[PDB]
RNA sequence: GUACGUGAAAUUGCUGAAAGGGAAGCAUUGGAAAUCAGUCUUACCUGGGUGAGAUCAGUAGUCUCUCGAGACUAUGCA
RNA sequence: UUGAGAAGCUCAGACGAGUAGGCAGGCGUGGAGGUUUGUGACGAAGCCUUGGGCGUGAGCCUGGGUCGAACAGCCUCUAGUGCAGAUCUUGGUGGAAGUAGCUAGAUCUAGCGAAACCACAGCCUGGGGAACGGGCCAGGCAA
């Protein structure tokens, strides 16, 4: 089935925290090919969503989506800081994060 | 009075109560926990075999086994209180069960526990109509 | 590049450096399989590591590589008792692995870590003296599925040098060699 | 089965269904999120009855 | 009942005034681009000219079937795509009221909403078509001089394994 | 000026979950030792005049409206003129027929009545 | 239902639910299940016709007030 | 421009730990004179409830279920007025426990059955400076 994916998979790491005070507002997203700080400027802005399913049939669909932007970076491995509508649960560590390519800026 | 089952009315269902029965509660709930959704006729030959030692009711809750007689003297009552009461309304012998039983404080005057007893059937009706 | 299976050949790799970078990748919901865990090196010579199991039980590499990530790793917290789970220590390739591509940690590789000269000591050679006894028959696997590896590369190699052949002779190659294919 | 919509009242229901080809018109009040009464009338001009609906429970319950 | 029945205190004169949008140099009309969001997202489109927010866009109806359709510059790819004439179309018919959602008229008498008795289609007017199948008659003549662009706008854009969307510049 | 509010759970007594005899309702822990009191982590919070909402947006419903209790109907009269900012709410005791006369009177006033459909039963 | 007004908490039994590797416990952030919050184009303005009414009559009377200010009773609807 | 509860409305700036202690404004209970031409068998008071709200908070308003004869808001008057402790008083109730056992039968089985005690618990390893192990962090264990 190749095609679709006009999106770039990341990774969601953990949340933002000092050594043992945590701060769930923002999120730590480490996407794919990011490696530099320089590097996520591009991403910057772009709209992050995190996507699960339930048993629950509510529309008639399986499919609940927490949507997300992508704010500012975060050290010098590419990794970049993100705020959704719903913080994330704690449990989605290690997770995946569908990163859209809008609003683009090219 | 009113009792503690949805079930029991007039469906296809008796009951039965026991008020400041002079036995002793631990004993009560123990023997009413294992009798709990057997048949009644099955309910009634394991209470035989208790009084003949053949069976010994477990203690789960209050600890294994033992043969008391006198709390299973208390339910023989009870369940045949129990049948008679569904013979009154007429309801279909072979296919009862004990449906739900229940073992209560009473006031500390000994300590006595009411009980009460429900007995059912159990049916199922095919759709069919394919 | 990550991938939801990943084959890791411990060969020539640092314990410590190969534990690392599979910590943080078990962390991040990635399943890791780890191959040859019998040779994996560790800086200084066979005694001091000798000395260090005897102060120190498993025996297997496998466990001992596992047993340093599993204090590696927040154990006690339901997270890192879940990513345990998901990393797979093997001694040697097994058959459900040998068919599949073995990638290699640069932060980990012997070559790029360690100073000429320096001596190191092997997990597989360390192991066999205390209490592991299945060196022969794990060594005698290791030729075995070389051979037949071999043999499929050669064939592999032989189709290579067709298509090569073959890709040259097509005229559509150079017809754009401006892009670089 | 039509959910009512707009301002239109029971009395022109029953006269807008007599043309449509009814017989007979139910009626499911409900408030508070709770049914409580039904109504039905007998289309054209037959009598209408006026119950109070209690213990309904679904067929899941 | 017009004298303000409350104190109702009145918005202050807010000095904002509305100027021309900015939109990006590669925006330019005739340039191939890569629709984002929509249920037409991933096809590839030319712009057909520029709007106040958006950008008046079709792909080729025998191709690709993309009607005119408003789409924003920020769900919007620009490609560096060989641009393609676009002057030839009629571009200035193309505004927000050609565009514009139907509005929430043609009231029913009460009696016809229920037994649900007039549903409407508001199924696409023919001259909307014709209007396209104008642009189609004077677009499609211009693409398939340039050499593969009628099969690129054909193709649906994807991202492959180890995609980075920074280094590969679209 | 919108309903925003700085805190929405309730203040709870320290240790008032361990012990029954011991409400819920906020008291000030005096104890000399109590580092509750002295605001350590993992602690509770305490009520603090920080934590005043808005003036201008104090006692509003999250709809705007600030309730207002009406007994009789008399009282929902003189909501005329602040029905875009106050609510009628109806004290409890207030009898299901004098309800309905409150009700109704409402609905013609343009005020709105939080509790209209208490006690109370629509006929079509 | 005389173990009798209301029948709280502790406390105990039954059932349903989820949870249950030497505690529990609470706090933040969510998620999930379960459940409530509250929904409303509808009115306004404008146009005409049709019948009206009156606080309007190029109108007639009574009542209480202070000429005209009310409540009305006729009569016509400009 | 309507913004005179002048005890009001409005504008500006800085500030905010807290024991002993000093000052101020409030919330709540019983009853008392005034008042709401107040509420109430079309349901008062009370009670429970993962219903909805309000207040920083003390507290308050309301929906549902029970309930059945009284009650409340406001201004003042007044006092036997606010509880987690007192090895507190009284009543109730558990674990302990079907235990210690005591009345039979053949150690067991029936039958009859306490008191003491009880913040809550219960793997250690070390370090954790003041014991720290019984809770804290590193650890293993943990089924």
């Amino acid at each position: 089935a190749q095609g679709h994916r006009l999106y770039v998979k990341a990774k969601h790491l953990s949340f933002q925290r000092s050594k043992h005070v945590i701060h769930p507002g923002t999120s730590i997203v480490k996407i794919e090919g990011c490696d530099s700080k320089e590097e996520a400027q591009f991403y910057l802005g772009k709209r992050v969503c995190y996507v699960y399913k339930s048993s629950k049939a509510v529309r008639g669909s399986k499919i609940r989506v927490i949507w997300g932007t992508i704010a500012r970076p975060h050290g010098n491995s590419g990794a970049v800081r993100a705020r959704f509508v719903h913080n994330l649960p704690a449990k989605t560590f290690g997770s995946s994060l569908r990163v859209m390519l809008y609003p683009s800026n090219i | 009075v009113r009792y503690s089952a949805s079930p029991a009315l007039e469906t296809k269902c008796a009951k039965a109560r026991g008020a400041y029965l002079r036995t002793h509660f631990k004993n009560s709930r123990e023997v009413a926990f294992t009798i709990n959704g057997m048949s009644l006729k099955k309910a009634f030959i394991f209470l035989d075999n208790v009084k003949e030692h053949k069976q010994a009711v477990p203690f789960r809750r209050f600890n294994q086994a033992r043969w008391p007689v006198k709390s299973v003297k208390f339910f023989y009552d009870l369940l045949k209180n129990a049948e008679a009461n569904a013979e009154a309304k007429g309801l279909d012998m072979d296919k009862l069960i004990i449906k739900h039983v229940q073992v209560n404080a009473a006031p500390k005057q000994s300590s006595p526990s009411h009980i009460e007893i429900i007995v059912a059937e159990e049916e199922e009706a095919v759709p069919k109509a394919n | 590049e990550f991938q939801k299976v990943v084959v890791i050949d411990a060969k020539g790799h640092l314990l410590g450096r190969l534990a690392s970078v599979v910590a943080k990748q078990l962390l991040g919901g990635q399943k890791v399989v780890v191959v040859r865990c019998e040779e994996l090196n560790i800086s200084g010579h066979f005694f001091r590591n000798k000395l260090k199991y005897l102060a120190y039980h498993f025996r297997a590499p496998s466990r001992i590589f596992q047993k340093a990530v599993r204090g590696m790793l927040p154990h006690k917290t339901a997270r890192g008792q879940a990513a345990l789970e998901h990393l797979q220590a093997v001694e040697g390739i097994p058959p459900p692995f040998d068919k599949q591509k073995r990638v290699v940690v640069p932060a980990a590789l012997r070559v790029l870590r360690l100073k000429p000269g320096r001596k190191y000591c092997t997990v597989g050679r360390l192991s066999s003296e205390v209490g592991w006894k299945y060196n022969d028959i794990v060594a005698k696997l290791e030729e075995r599925r070389k051979v037949k590896s071999a043999a499929f590369y050669q064939a592999k190699l032989a189709k290579q040098k067709k298509i090569a052949s073959a890709k040259e002779a097509s005229p559509v190659n150079q017809k754009l060699s401006q892009f670089g294919y | 089965f039509r959910k009512r919509t707009g301002d239109i009242e029971v009395h022109e229901i029953a006269e807008a269904a007599a043309k449509r080809g009814y017989t007979d018109l139910l009626v499911l009040n409900e408030d508070r999120k709770k049914t409580n009464a039904l109504t039905l009338v007998h289309l054209p001009n037959g009598p209408s009855f006026y119950f109070t609906l209690s213990n309904l429970q679904t067929a899941k319950e | 009942k017009y004298y303000p029945a409350y104190r109702e205190n009145v918005p202050k004169k807010a000095r904002k005034a509305v100027r021309p949008t900015k939109l990006r140099a590669s925006l330019a009309p005739g340039t191939v681009c890569i629709l984002l969001a929509g249920r037409f997202r991933g096809k590839r489109v030319v712009v057909l000219s520029q709007l106040e927010d958006t950008l008046v866009v079709t792909g080729p109806y025998k191709v690709n079937g993309v009607p005119i359709r408003r789409v924003n510059h920020r769900y919007v790819i620009a490609t560096s795509a060989p641009k393609i004439d676009v002057s030839g179309v009629s571009v200035e018919k193309f505004t927000k009221a050609y565009f514009a959602k139907q509005k929430r008229s043609g009231p029913v008498k009460k009696d016809e909403a229920f037994f649900a008795e007039n549903a409407p289609k508001n199924a696409l007017p023919a001259e909307r078509i014709a209007d396209q199948k104008a642009v189609d008659a004077k677009l499609l003549p211009a693409i398939k001089a340039i050499p593969n662009m009628k099969e690129y706008l054909a193709a649906s854009f994807a991202l492959s394994n180890g995609d980075r969307p920074h280094l590969m510049k679209f | 000026v919108n309903i925003i509010k700085k805190r929405t759970k309730p203040f709870k007594r320290h240790q008032s979950d361990r012990f029954k005899r011991v409400g819920e309702s906020w008291r000030k822990p005096r104890g000399i030792d109590s580092c509750v009191r002295r605001r350590f982590r993992g602690t509770i919070s305490m009520p603090k005049i920080g934590y005043g909402n808005n003036k201008k947006t104090r006692y509003c419903m999250p709809n705007g409206l600030k309730a207002f209790l009406v007994r009789n109907v008399s009282d929902v009269e003189l909501l005329l003129m602040h029905n875009k900012t106050y609510a009628a709410e109806i004290a409890g005791n207030v009898s299901a027929r004098k309800r309905v006369e409150i009700v109704e009177k409402a609905r013609a006033l343009g005020v709105k009545v939080t509790n209209a459909g208490a006690k109370v039963r629509s006929q079509e």
